[PDB]
Formats: structure tokens, sequence, C-alpha cells
């Protein structure tokens, strides 16, 4: 799970 | 040495007992409780366990493309060594990360699954990219109550919206  | 239950109502991180802290959850136009199922968005109601012990430096994945590895604890983020566009996404981050994990089935199966990757951080954007960023005081509170206590260290997290309001705390650098 990426956050950009 | 008693278990901690913070309360998130979208806009207040509550340490039970202790204070309130402004705190932020989803990108701009997704903070809302309608959205938690949107990627990047408010991060979905229920119970959370947070990884508070302190593990130093979070390990970098792809130096390239600003690229941080997951870690199960509380880390820091490596701003110092940050060039180029890494200065633009990691002031995203912050300084201090704490790892959550969907503490229950219910919580786990909420949209589909789809959703993860959850922690609680300390930029100053007034914005999250799917986690909790709240105020930095809480991350100095948390090491005064903590390290002076010798035995088991128990925290989580309850997420419930009881409104539509905005997800907003007002975290944003003043």
């Amino acid at each position: 799970h990426h956050h950009h | 040495m008693m278990a901690v239950r913070l309360t998130f109502d979208g806009q207040k991180l509550t340490w039970p007992g202790i204070g309130i802290f402004k705190a932020t959850t989803g990108l701009p136009d997704l903070q809302w409780p309608d959205k938690q199922c949107v990627p990047d968005a408010a991060i979905p109601e229920g119970n959370y366990k947070l990884f508070i012990q302190f593990q130093g430096e979070a390990p970098i994945r792809n130096a390239a493309d600003c690229d941080l590895g997951p870690s199960w604890g509380w880390s820091t983020i490596p701003r110092g060594q940050a060039a180029g566009t890494c200065e633009i996404y990691w002031a995203n981050w912050g300084y201090n990360r704490i790892r959550l994990e969907s503490a229950d089935e219910k919580t786990r199966k909420a949209c589909g699954g789809k959703r993860g990757g959850f922690y609680i951080h300390d930029s100053t954007k007034g914005y999250s990219h799917g986690c909790i960023e709240v105020e930095p005081v809480f991350f100095r509170i948390l090491k005064q109550e903590t390290e002076k206590e010798n035995g088991e260290k128990t925290f989580t997290v309850n997420v419930k919206y009881v409104s539509g309001q905005q997800t907003n705390g007002g975290t944003k650098q003043g």
C-alpha cells in the first residue's frame, strides 16, 4: 500500500 | 502499564485522562466519512492496534522514487538527506510515524479489504494520504508518558465518525  | 484506548472522531484524537490532540485524515477532497472506501480517503471506521516501540529510522525502499518501506513500530522519517522530489514527498510523512494494524475482522474486511498501510504521523499539511495526521506534541506526550513505565505498553485507537463533518482537525501549519 503506497502513499504517493 | 494500563492499556490506552485512544479515540478518533475525524477532528480530535483523545488520550483518555490526558488530553485532546488536533488530527486529520484523508486527501483534501476526500476528508469525509462517506468516502472511507476510496483510496487515500478518511481511514475506515473500526479498531486498530498502534505499534509504539521506537525502532529508529524508517527503511528506504527505493531512493530514486522516494519510496519508504513498511515497518511495524514507531520510526523516524529521513528528512535530512532528502533531495529533489523527495523533499516534496517526505514532507507529507513529517518526522515521526507509528504503524497501525486492523484489530478485528469487521475493521479488516471493511471496503472489501482493499485499503491498508495505515499510520499516525506528524506532518503539518492539513491532509493525509489515507492515514492520521496528528498535532506533533502528541509524540512528545507519548515519549514522556511511556519512558518512565517499566511494564507492558498497550495502545489501540477506535475510529468512529459521529457526523458528516469534514475529517480535518486544523493540523495545517498556522
